[PDB]
């Protein structure tokens, strides 16, 4: 898949990607959802080789609801990345490892912090204020470097990942059909149906 | 007695008693003969009912168009020993382009039925075998005990009553031996043979089957108005 | 009472069938003997052929393991060729692997824990036999070493094994409190060898006949065992003074 | 590996480590289940021979296997654990291969497989656990009430109890429980549950747990308090 | 007690019940020997004719392993041919390896580890065969008699089975009126005749005689059945004697 | 064949009693009297060496033996099974730590795995628990001089100073009286012979004693020179001779 | 103790004969084969009037032209059913057909020996197999834990079975239509049943070539009860 | 490099008629510019009314008659002598071929 | 064959029953007693060591509490050597999880996992139980303070305040009677040593027959200290709470 992107801000994190999927020559579909709910207040989108990128999302939504059945008790973000972390450095020296890029945004309800990591195929995680995979990060991270503040509202954080939309759709040379956004609060997920 | 828990246990006279448990089950079982002359080998055997609105136990069992043979004892013991047979014949078809000899096919359910016999968990077959045949030797017959002891013969019986058509062959066997190129008159001689062990009940159209394998005739089983000639 | 069938522990700490193995062991009724000469180690054991039609140059107790080591062996044949055959494997994977000859304490040691480990294991049961490895070591020099169904070893100057072990021990205990010295004193295996011979019949009370003994020897660099007529001339020399 | 056959048959054609498995669970603390017209609740005993306990953190009696179904039990402690953690599996399981949650009779029909499987393995012996399995299939208003015992047969129950004086509280529920007319609410539900507990369970204090499983993944947990309340208005008629 | 109900268990005595019950098994079987001659062996076994309908000449009871080696034995006829089974499994791997076929000498401790290997646990069944067998090697000559408990020792003569005593002497006598040595032709007719003579243990039913053998003249050190008119030859030689 | 005994041979009676746990104490019981005394700047360990025969050489058979150049092993019970457990501790010590962490291990913890394999014989299928106890004294950087006591069941316990086998009672009674926290290491030893006497019946020398002491490093055994981190092994087995001198001043 | 493959002194393995005696404490199930079609009943026997007696499923769809119906320690029967179905589709994959309902049987039949020190011990439950196929027309098996199968005319299997059998031996003829069939199942499972027989504790079933396996409606059995009480009144 | 494939050559034809079908091929097998035979039969009765042909790699193509001609065999024995119909025995084929998907059968099948 | 000599570990009893297990607790009312207390600002561990030496090295001594990570304790009533067995697994499965979350390991997923190997042994393998019963002493930050137990039979509690090993009875008799919600960990220190003094079958109570240890947010701040008491420290608080 192609562009994902993700900013943390004051009281939320916001995660935008891609619509289009593309199997070589045509576009076969321009409303794809490249994202799954772990749990209440943790989301992650990813990225990479076909089919790889939803086996491997959705293999671990079931690990983490299967957690938070057994526990009565929702994960961490941090420690649902570090889940994540582990399970990719694990397939990266498998016989066929997953080819699998992902952002995860989640709500810290212990702190009441928002939280976004970034997590490569090869396990390489880091928390950011914002981050992509990809191409993504050449496009916007000179905006992002710019405008950003930590006390950003929600609503200037769209707002600046408009900006990041419009540089992308500019200068990119593929058409990803717009981006699906999604924000990530203390009051759990909420997609963004116009944008 | 205590020596009979498993059969791994010999008795202090060196018995088996698990063996010869499973012998007991043969002779529990409905009586089948075996006779064979130089060119034809047939199997007459007796169908057992459980009632009169069941069917009869089928007997005879076809193992490749050169061989086969009827049980008396446990059937599902027959269907794995006949399988395992099944596989051999086969096995020496797709190999060596050669149909197995019934001599060899005895040595084989032999080794077979042993190793149940020596090893801890397993338990002996609960089935008594006749085997007959037509290979590059002539027409066979052979008795197969779940012991392991087989026995190549000109003719026998296994079962209940089976002694009453094993002294009828006994008796016929110089008459018997010479039906060469009347495959009917070496039927009627073992379903003669088999009346020997009836009693209260006679042979009827889905109570008798009959099998044949000979010179020119490949293994092939007759039951229901096909044996109404014979009765 | 299931404790005395298999090798677990009696409520006096003992193992029964670790007990009935040794019983097992003196079931030939034939006695071994060996003693250490300046420079060999001499076994001797005794020779029964109560058949006329077995074939006497068969029957055997005493086995060449490796060409320096020898192994008389007290107990059945079908045990006794069990842990020679065991040795024999164990001696050569020995000098493949470490690219030394296998010593004689060592493998003992070696036979020592496969036996202790048949006290320990339920399904194994002990091997009915006392071996006896004897050889001349490079290092330690002549060697006598004894294992038995117990899983015990140890190093001996001289030893006797089976139903008369006790007045050959005794005998052979007398001699060397007199010379107070580990070793027969003599240049010679062959004296050595008249030396182990007198010493048994002087103990069991009883004459032999070349077809009565077994005799096998070890120098350095190699082990042999005496034909019958190199007994009958070990013999005619002793009844010769 | 261990291979040896526990589970057998005995001449008059019973396997014995079957039925002691039952003794077991005759030997557990209550369990009742019983399903209103748009609910079902569970009730469970709680023996108070155990004060001085940490009420927090001590293992509840009723398990969510999913956020639809739930999983009570009368039996050994610890062999629930080991049904509750396979069955929790098997849902997460379901809904990533057919992208739907368990039905209850699929859930309970799994459960009661693993337990079957139990009686005809070798170097295994039966669970010593009867489950009530209670909840709602998916986009259904439809309550379910399944039972699994030992052996690992199963059925559905309007009303059921297990465990010790389990006969007692089943006799109550025979007479007061109408199929025609179910507990019309989730009051009505709760208050015949306390009621055929209290049959048989001594003192109405931290000896009762309810939990109330309604339509669309709606599971709560009654508290002492309002367990109490319940307890206070059903003597309080009784007296009369 | 119970020392019995179990196999490898050692008694108080230091015996292995099991292993002295499956020699039971031995004796109550039909009578086998076996002749050492001058470059050869000779085997020979009694084929106890239960009844009319068993064909004759037809349920050989004496096995070759390899080219060079026969096996006959006494007791459960099955445990016999799963033991010369292996026989010839650890003939073929030693011919494998080293080229050379198997020594008999070397044979012989193949079959007497595999039945010892039968006695050191409970989990397998001792072998119900004594097993009289051997052959002719780059050594020459050898016979071997194997019992239960893995014990086997070379022999001039060798019997086993219900007959063995009254072969036994009659073998003894041969060997003392011939220290210098006996043919392989002379073997075959005094193997007859032993039969024949142990047939008196076994006098109720009659019986079929069966004779091999391998010598370094008359069969090139190769096992072969004895047939036809040497056969016959030696059934008369052994008539004669009994009358 | 297959080992086909995978169930437990030690279970637990009625009573709670783990039958074969105490009849494996039970021979430890009957075994030859061994003790370890632990001083200030050493330990020592001492047993008899009962010679089954005299014409068996008895130098050839180690009771008191050398599992890590600083840890020593002497016990009381079944011989071979301690000789197999010898084997199976010097092979840990390296398997487990070693090779890991580049250092022999410190003696709690080479105790600690030795009780480890020790109690798996306890638990394991078809196998009898070990029929001896261990004494184990050694030295490791950090926590000084040890002495601990292995059981059949696994349990270890450290010492001051004890004895274990035939005359235990006896002589944990007369180490009680002798024990204090400032004795020197030639002290240890004057008890440990004084001790052990009392338990013995024949022959009292350095021919029927096996005495081994954890003391000072000794660069004379070492067998190099040129590291000076390097200096050498704590554990000594003292000599016929050495034996006989301190006899004399008995 | 003693094997669990171990032969009796009469050379019948215990565990067999053992699991036949569980058979004969299960609960009634009769099987009628016709030229129209083959019919399967059971007896429910649920243990407490709060069962909701429609979750006891002891008839079951093999495949859309083999049913089955089960008696005695029926959690023992859903492997059992599992692998029937397995080797039914299989079949159909492998050779683009349906399953002979013979060859069906015989495959759920060589599970059953599969016992010993493979599961621990036999199967403690009979099946009645009940099919159609082209070559054999309409057949009704018994299954047994013993590994033998037979096939009949009319069976009848668990408590009830003997009295059963006796009243199907005299009532059984080659001319029976499918109606008639369904009618003598009911009375006689009427017969044996200690409870009072209706649509409630009683499933009726059956199997045609042109509509395949069905299990009956408790409304379609409710009037076959009705039609059944007024032929019996009738003389 | 080993290569374990080669190319026999050879052609098939089968059509099928209205109550008759005809299965025919040429009788030479070769390997590059060589004749190995100029008769070697490659159309085989496999039983019950059933005519095989495996053409191309000839090994592969022998091993796929002989396993199929098996099949037949063992179709009567499991299924009481039951003829094995056409329909029955393509997708048995399809099955046979298909297990070998990943180091395929090198021959064009036409029964 | 084997099967003659075959405890079998793993069956129920006609009462249904767990034979092994039952037998293995009996084992267990034998060991000497360990005593957990739960405060609202830390956890109290005492343990009586078994009639022990004047000549055993009690400073370097360990039979009692057992340390699995820096927040989680335990006291052990039985066999020493199969709960060494089962504490070198629960200190795994703890540091398994701390570096697949990066988070301590919450205090009931540690007892779980160990209850359930414990139940594993009465279920299936043929094999004896552990003859162990443990109280875990420990702190998270979901639930805070936490005492359990777990026993042979692999079931587990949760406790204000618990006894295991030699005279529970008695011993729960006394912590129900003096146990309040609101006290204190100086307060449980001497409940503890008090309801042990009362239970001992040793003539006196003394600090060389004692283990003790705490838990406490008595760490500089909003962090958690383990204390495991050495010999000296006991005899202190011995003296402090007025026992000897
Ligand atoms: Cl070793
Ligand atoms: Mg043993």
């Amino acid at each position: 898949m192609d562009i994902i992107l993700g900013i943390r801000v004051q009281d939320s994190v916001i995660l935008a990607s891609s619509k289009a999927v593309t199997r070589g020559i045509s576009v076969l579909k321009d409303s794809d959802d490249k994202t799954r709910q772990l749990s209440p207040h943790t989301l992650m989108s990813f990225a990479g080789e076909a089919g790889d990128t939803v086996q491997f999302a959705e293999y671990i939504q079931a690990n983490i609801q299967l957690y938070s059945i057994r526990e009565d008790y929702e994960l961490s973000p941090q420690a649902v990345s570090s889940f994540v972390r582990q399970e990719l450095a694990k397939s990266i020296r498998s016989r066929r490892p997953y080819q699998v890029n992902v952002l995860i945004g989640g709500y810290d309800k212990k702190k009441n912090k928002p939280e976004l990591y970034q997590i490569d195929y090869l396990g390489t995680k880091v928390e950011l204020p914002y981050g992509a995979h990809g191409y993504s990060g050449f496009y916007t991270f000179s905006l992002l470097d710019h405008h950003y503040r930590p006390d950003m509202t929600t609503e200037e954080g769209l707002d600046l990942l408009k900006l990041c939309v419009q540089e992308l759709e500019k200068r990119m040379p593929m058409d990803f059909k717009g981006v699906i956004v999604k924000i990530v609060d203390k009051d759990g997920i909420r997609q963004v149906d116009d944008f | 007695n205590n020596y009979d828990g498993d059969t791994v246990t010999f008795s202090p006279t060196g018995r088996l008693f698990q063996v010869e448990y499973a012998l007991e089950a043969i002779k529990q079982g409905s009586v089948t003969v075996g006779l064979r002359s130089n060119t034809h080998a047939v199997l007459v055997a007796l169908k057992r009912n459980a009632d009169e609105l069941s069917s009869y136990q089928k007997k005879i069992i076809k193992c490749d168009e050169h061989m086969g043979l009827s049980l008396a004892g446990l059937a599902p013991d027959a269907r794995v020993l006949s399988n395992y047979l099944r596989q051999q014949c086969n096995y020496s078809s797709l190999v060596f382009n050669r149909k197995l000899a019934v001599e060899r096919a005895g040595h084989l359910l032999c080794d077979k039925a042993q190793k149940n016999t020596q090893s801890y968990g397993g338990r002996p077959y609960g089935v008594g075998l006749l085997i007959i045949g037509y290979d590059k030797s002539g027409a066979h017959l052979l008795e197969f005990q779940p012991s392991g002891n087989v026995t190549e013969l000109y003719g026998t019986a296994i079962g209940a009553r089976s002694q009453g058509a094993k002294t009828y062959l006994e008796r016929t066997l110089d008459t018997f031996i010479k039906i060469d190129g009347n495959p009917d008159e070496l039927i009627k001689a073992g379903v003669e043979a088999i009346s020997q062990s009836l009693r209260d009940e006679s042979l009827t159209v889905d109570n008798l089957s009959i099998a044949i394998v000979g010179k020119d005739t490949p293994f092939t089983i007759y039951d229901g108005e096909a044996v109404a000639k014979y009765i | 009472g299931y404790d005395r069938h298999i090798t677990i522990f009696s409520p006096e700490g003992r193992l029964y069938q670790v007990e009935y193995a040794f019983k097992a062991t003196n079931q030939t009724n034939i006695n071994s003997l060996a003693v250490r000469g300046k420079d060999c180690t001499v076994v001797i054991s005794q020779k029964k052929v109560p058949d006329k039609l077995l074939d006497p140059t068969t029957v055997s107790y005493i086995f060449c393991i490796s060409r320096t080591i020898g192994m008389v062996v007290n107990g059945p044949i079908p045990d006794a060729r069990n842990a020679a055959l065991r040795a024999k494997a164990e001696a050569a994977e020995f000098r493949y692997k470490y690219g030394y000859d296998m010593p004689c304490d060592v493998l003992a040691k070696r036979m020592a824990n496969l036996s202790q480990i048949y006290t320990q294991r339920a399904y194994m049961r002990p091997l009915g036999v006392i071996l006896t490895f004897v050889s001349v070591d490079e290092e330690l020099g002549p060697s006598i070493y004894k294992t038995d169904p117990a899983g015990y070893y140890v190093g001996y100057k001289a030893t006797a094994t089976g139903p008369k072990q006790q007045e050959i021990t005794t005998n052979l205990e007398n001699h060397f409190k007199k010379s107070k010295i580990d070793h027969i004193n003599e240049e010679s295996w062959e004296k050595v060898v008249e030396f182990a011979i007198t010493h048994m019949i002087d103990a069991l009370g009883t004459e032999f006949s070349k077809n009565d003994l077994e005799v096998g020897v070890a120098t350095k660099d190699k082990f042999f065992t005496l034909s019958a007529e190199n007994i009958e001339e070990r013999l005619v020399a002793i009844a010769e003074q | 590996g261990y291979d040896r056959a526990l589970s057998i048959f005995s001449p008059d054609g019973h396997i014995f480590q079957v039925e002691y498995a039952l003794e077991a669970v005759k030997r557990g603390t209550c369990a009742v289940g019983v399903k209103g017209k748009n609910c079902v609740v569970l009730g469970c005993e709680r023996r108070s021979t155990l004060k001085l306990q940490d009420t927090r953190i001590t293992p509840s009696k009723v398990s969510k296997i999913d956020s639809h179904v739930v999983l009570s039990f009368s039996g050994l402690n610890a062999d629930s654990r080991i049904l509750i953690e396979k069955a929790r599996v098997e849902a997460q399981s379901h809904r990533l291969t057919l992208e739907d949650p368990v039905t209850v009779e699929y859930l309970t029909r799994y459960v009661a497989g693993v337990q079957q499987r139990y009686t005809q393995s070798g170097g295994v012996r039966p669970f010593g656990v009867s489950t009530l399995i209670a909840g709602f299939d998916p986009r259904d208003d439809e309550p379910k009430l399944y039972q699994t015992e030992p052996s690992g047969i199963y059925s559905s129950w309007s009303a059921q109890t297990i465990g010790r004086n389990s006969k007692t509280v089943r006799e109550f529920l025979e007479k007061n429980y109408d199929r025609k007319e179910p507990p019309a609410t989730v009051e009505e539900c709760v208050k015949l549950t306390v009621r055929s507990l209290l049959e048989v369970v001594q003192t109405g204090a931290k000896n009762i747990e309810i939990t109330v499983v309604k339509p669309d993944s709606d599971i709560v947990a009654l508290s002492s308090e309002e367990i109490n309340q319940y307890v206070t208005q059903i003597e309080q008629e009784k007296q009369e | 007690t119970g020392y019995d109900l179990s196999n490898s268990v050692f008694s108080p005595d230091g015996r292995n019940f099991q292993v002295e019950y499956a020699v039971k098994a031995v004796e109550n079987g039909t009578t086998s020997i076996g002749i050492k001659c001058n470059d050869g062996v000779v085997f020979a076994v009694e084929k106890l004719i239960t009844s009319k309908l068993l064909v004759p000449q037809k349920n050989v009871k004496i096995q070759v392993v390899d080219r060079h080696i026969g096996c006959v034995y006494s007791g459960l006829i099955p445990d016999g041919r799963h033991l010369v089974n292996r026989g010839r499994e650890e003939a073929a791997s030693f011919k494998k390896l080293y080229k050379t076929p198997i020594p008999i000498p070397a044979f012989a401790d193949r079959l007497g580890q595999y039945v010892q290997a039968h006695t050191l646990y409970n989990s397998v069944r001792p072998f119900g065969v004594s097993t009289i067998f051997g052959g002719v090697d780059k050594n020459g000559a050898h016979l071997y008699m194997l019992e239960p408990s893995g014990s086997y020792w070379g022999y001039k003569g060798a019997a086993t089975g219900k007959g063995r005593q009254s072969a036994k002497a009659e073998l003894e006598k041969l060997v003392d009126h011939h220290p210098e040595g006996l043919s392989a032709r002379e073997a075959v007719k005094q193997a007859a005749k032993i039969i024949y003579l142990a047939h008196e243990d076994n006098k109720e039913k009659d019986f079929e005689l069966e004779i091999s053998w391998c010598s370094l003249s008359e069969t090139n050190g190769l096992h072969k059945f004895v047939k036809g008119d040497l056969l016959q030859e030696a059934i008369d030689f052994a008539q004669k004697e009994i009358n | 064949m297959t080992d086909r005994y995978s169930f437990s041979l030690t279970t637990f009676s009625p009573s709670g009693k783990l039958g074969q746990i105490d009849y494996a104490l039970t021979a430890v019981k009957q075994g030859v009297t061994s003790l370890g005394i632990k001083a200030t700047n050493g330990v020592v360990i001492a047993t008899e060496k009962k010679s089954s025969s005299p014409l068996a050489m008895s130098e050839t058979l180690s009771k008191v033996s050398l599992l890590t150049p600083d840890i020593g092993a002497v016990y009381s019970g079944m011989g071979p099974d301690y000789r197999v457990l010898v084997d199976k501790s010097r092979k840990v010590a390296h398997t487990s730590y070693k090779r890991i962490y580049g250092e022999y291990p410190p003696t709690k913890l080479l105790v600690s795995e030795v009780a480890k394999i020790m109690q798996e014989a306890t638990q394991s299928g078809g196998v009898r628990p070990f029929g001896v106890s261990l004494l184990i004294a050694g030295h490791d950087e950090f926590n000084g001089f040890s002495l601990y006591q292995v059981d059949p069941s696994g349990s270890y316990f450290p010492w001051k100073a004890t004895a274990i086998g035939k005359g235990s009672v006896a002589a944990k009674t007369f180490l009680e009286k002798r024990w204090n926290d400032e004795l020197e290491l030639e002290d240890a030893i004057h008890i440990a012979l004084l001790t052990l006497k009392e338990s013995v019946e024949g022959e009292f020398n350095g021919d029927t004693i096996e005495l081994a002491i954890i003391g000072d490093e000794n660069p004379d055994l070492l067998g190099y020179t040129g590291i000076p981190t390097d200096k050498g092994p704590r554990f000594r087995k003292l000599t016929s001779q050495e034996i006989n001198d301190r006899l004399e001043a008995l | 103790d003693r094997g669990v493959s171990t032969f009796s002194p009469e050379g019948r393995l215990f565990q067999v004969e053992y699991s036949l005696e569980a058979i004969k404490l299960g609960s009634t199930a009769i099987g009628i084969a016709t030229k129209e079609g083959v019919v399967l009943g059971v007896e429910k026997r649920a243990t407490s009037p709060l069962l909701e007696s429609d979750s006891i499923e002891k008839i079951v769809e093999i495949d859309r032209h083999i049913g089955c119906a089960m008696s005695g320690l029926t959690a023992d029967a859903r492997s059992m059913i599992e692998h029937a179905r397995t080797a039914a589709v299989t079949h159909n994959l492998y050779y683009d057909e349906d399953i002979n309902v013979e060859s069906l049987t015989q495959s759920v039949c060589d599970l059953a020996l599969r016992f010993g020190e493979l599961m621990s011990r036999p199967f403690g439950v009979a099946l009645l197999i009940a099919g159609h196929d082209a070559d054999d027309g309409y057949q009704l098996f018994h299954a047994e834990p013993s590994g033998t199968f037979y096939r009949y005319n009319a069976k009848a299997i668990g408590s009830g079975s003997e009295g059963a059998q006796a009243e199907l031996l005299n009532e059984w003829h080659s001319s029976l239509t499918l109606k008639e069939a369904e009618l003598l199942v009911l009375k006689i499972l009427k017969q044996v049943m200690e409870e009072k027989l209706d649509e409630n504790n009683a499933q009726l079933s059956c199997i045609t070539k042109q509509d395949g396996f069905k299990i009956y409606d408790n409304e379609k059995t409710a009037e076959l009860i009705k039609e059944l009480k007024e032929k019996e009144a009738a003389e | 490099q080993f290569n374990p494939y080669g190319d026999n050559g050879g052609t098939i034809l089968g059509i099928a008629g209205e109550d008759f079908a005809v299965l025919a091929g040429d009788t030479r097998n070769i390997t590059d510019y060589s004749i190995n035979s100029r008769y070697e039969p490659k159309v085989f009765d496999c039983g019950d009314n059933i005519v095989m042909s495996a053409n191309g790699f000839a090994a592969d193509g022998d091993a796929l008659v002989k396993r199929f001609k098996n099949s037949v065999k063992w179709y009567h024995f499991d299924h009481n002598d039951k003829k094995l119909s056409i329909n029955s025995a393509a997708r048995n084929i399809q099955h046979l071929l298909y297990g070998k998907r990943f180091f395929p059968y090198y021959v064009h099948t036409i029964i | 064959g084997s099967r003659r000599y075959d405890s079998r570990t793993t069956i129920f009893s006609p009462e249904g029953r767990l034979y092994q297990v039952e037998y293995a607790l009996e084992s267990i009312s034998h060991a000497g007693t360990a005593i957990g207390i739960m405060a609202s600002d830390g956890i109290v561990l005492a343990a009586e060591r078994k009639v022990t030496s004047t000549l055993l090295e009690q400073d370097t001594s360990t039979e009692k509490l057992y340390k699995l990570n820096d927040k989680i304790a335990v006291a052990v009533a039985g066999l020493t050597a199969d709960a060494e067995i089962l504490i070198n697994t629960a200190r795994i499965h703890a540091q398994n999880y701390l570096k697949t979350y990066n988070e301590d390991i919450p205090v009931e997923i540690l007892v779980r996992r160990l209850s359930d190997i414990k139940q594993g042994y009465t279920q299936h393998g043929g094999l004896r139980p552990f003859g162990v019963s443990f109280i875990y002493a420990g702190y998270d930050d979901r639930y805070g303070y936490q005492l359990y137990t777990s026993n042979p039979s692999g079931n587990y509690t949760g406790w204000k305040a618990i006894s295991v090993g030699a005279n529970t009875s008695a011993a729960q008799t006394l912590l129900q009677m003096d146990y309040k919600d609101d006290m204190k960990v100086d307060d449980a220190i001497e409940l503890a040593l008090k309801t042990l003094s009362k239970t001992t079958d040793s003539s006196a109570l003394t600090y060389d027959r004692l283990e003790f240890a705490t838990i406490r947010k008595g760490a500089n701040d909003g962090e958690v200290y383990q204390k495991i008491f050495k010999p000296q420290e006991i005899k202190d608080i011995l003296v402090k709470t007025g026992i000897t």
